[PDB]
């Protein structure tokens, strides 16, 4: 049944907000992220950041961020 | 290409810098439409003050003056952007041609 | 892509521009806006798609 | 200089009087006066739609 | 025009839309190809 | 909307009443850390979606 | 006279625009652009743009557009 | 407040009614050169002081 | 009553604002800035401007003037 978050009553009987489900952190005890959302596994036209976030490879150093963690301006080269 | 001002330097001589290093603002940056002698002509967004500034090493000071440069509009409708189609009415605009004498 | 006549652009006086606003929507509750523009994004001159 | 033309106001007419259905997004200065001995002129910075 | 429901259809996907938003067009005074149009602000917006 | 590179430093803009928008019935400058979650609508970033 | 542009009447008797008097884009057959305005070209120290409105070559390619047509910053020129 | 370095380019913000205020009895945009030197309080830029 | 600067009376009977007490512009014929007040020219690694203001060792040329006279960004040393 719908409850506190109006989200999904997860398998262990916890009203978990689906806003966190597709985040990589198992919010419920079982399930949640186990019902894995689309990790696209991008080709090398994209670089991959510390979060595994894909971004256009020509922006691996340019002085302005593209990933949430900013790894596309990492001192590993820039 | 250049402007001139009295330097703070204690030998009191005129120094020059390129005009592309001048800027004018009120709220956001203005557009320097034209300049001639000790007069700068610019179009500025509305605001409560006018500011002139330099961006040239040591010469990066600036000056502001309190002035109610509120938005104004010719005609009878408080349009924000000049309308593309409509009536043409008599309006007065500063002639960007610096030869013109006010 | 294509071009259009904007009520205002770089030098104020209404002028033609390769980048022109066609419609603007702001129905998002987060206040973000979606712009339709005369230029095309994510496509190359050849028309191949590229982010 | 260009100045806009506010949408022509639909006019509703009735016994010895008119109702103007103004429709303008920007503040528009409507004015009116009688052609009698007394002008009785009025002015209002109308906004949006109003009657 | 300008009242609620100034545009209507039995459903959003239907092609039988009907409306009366007082759409009117003026002469293109400026050289640049245009189609000057004036109308009531959407009655749905005024009702909102 | 304006590009700032090479000869194509052109701009373009139209009059849009993009007022501050909020959802729920409490004004805010930014969504708060938390306290309540309510159904709202936003333009999603997944360019694959079609409106 | 003071008709469509509240400006001038050309030799065909039509209402024609003094705002559209001096600009590459010409108008009615006579009573128009032919008695040109100040279209004098600057000295050779000024760069000439595609509209023919000259601007100082002390600027030209500098990352800040100086002509109305933007010619001064083109990679075809820089 | 933002770290514009580009290396860890990020920003933080909080709501605050940071409204211009003025000691004395007349509104001013900037401290005018001439008038009474009325008693006022300001943060000493000398970082060695302690609040 | 309080003097016009609301502050100390100098030796000639004039009174002076503390804003001028240590400015180095002796407002009175005897006293004012002539009376001892502390100045120290920072660490020997740091630079110093025309008015005796210091600037940090890494900012002696950087594009942003840290002295209000501009001395830490003059073409005379940059
Ligand atoms: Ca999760
Ligand atoms: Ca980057
Ligand atoms: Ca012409
Ligand atoms: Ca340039
Ligand atoms: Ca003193
Ligand atoms: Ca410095």
């Amino acid at each position: 049944a719908k409850c506190e978050p109006s989200q999904f009553q997860c398998t262990n009987g916890r009203c978990i907000t689906l806003l966190w489900k597709c985040d990589g952190d198992e919010d419920c005890v079982d399930g949640s992220d186990e019902k894995n959302c689309v990790k696209k596994t991008c080709a090398e036209s994209d670089f991959v950041c510390n979060n595994g976030q894909c971004v256009p490879s020509r922006w691996k150093c340019d002085g302005d961020p593209d990933c949430e963690d900013g790894s596309d301006e990492s001192p590993e080269q820039c | 290409t250049k402007f001139r001002y009295m330097s703070y330097d204690h030998d009191h001589d005129i120094k020059e810098d390129s005009v592309k290093k001048i800027a004018i603002s009120t709220s956001g940056p203005c557009r320097r439409l034209g300049h001639k002698g000790y007069f700068l002509l610019a179009q500025c967004p509305p605001g409560d003050s006018v500011t002139v500034s330099i961006t040239s090493g040591a010469s990066e000071n600036s000056c502001t003056v309190e002035k109610k440069i509120r938005r104004k509009f010719v005609g009878r409708e408080e349009y924000l952007f000049p309308p593309v189609h409509g009536k043409l009415v008599k309006c007065h605009v500063y002639d960007h041609l610096k030869e013109t004498s006010a | 892509p294509y071009l259009g006549f904007c009520p205002y652009c770089r030098h104020s006086a209404p002028c033609f521009s390769p980048i022109k606003i066609e419609n603007v929507w702001d129905e998002s509750d987060d206040g973000s806006i979606r712009i339709q523009v005369s230029a095309q994004f994510g496509y190359d001159q050849a028309g191949t798609a590229d982010v | 200089c260009p100045v806009p033309l506010a949408h022509t106001p639909t006019v509703t007419k009735w016994f010895k009087g008119i109702t103007l259905h103004l429709t303008a997004t920007r503040p528009t200065l409507l004015t009116t006066r009688k052609l009698g001995l007394r002008a009785d002129a009025t002015a209002e910075w109308i906004t949006g739609t109003t009657s | 025009p300008g009242a609620f429901g100034d545009i209507q259809a039995s459903s959003l996907d239907a092609t039988d839309i009907v409306a009366r938003t007082d759409i009117r067009l003026l002469k293109p005074s400026v050289k640049n190809i245009h189609v000057p149009y004036t109308q009531a602000v959407s009655g749905y917006e005024m009702w909102k």
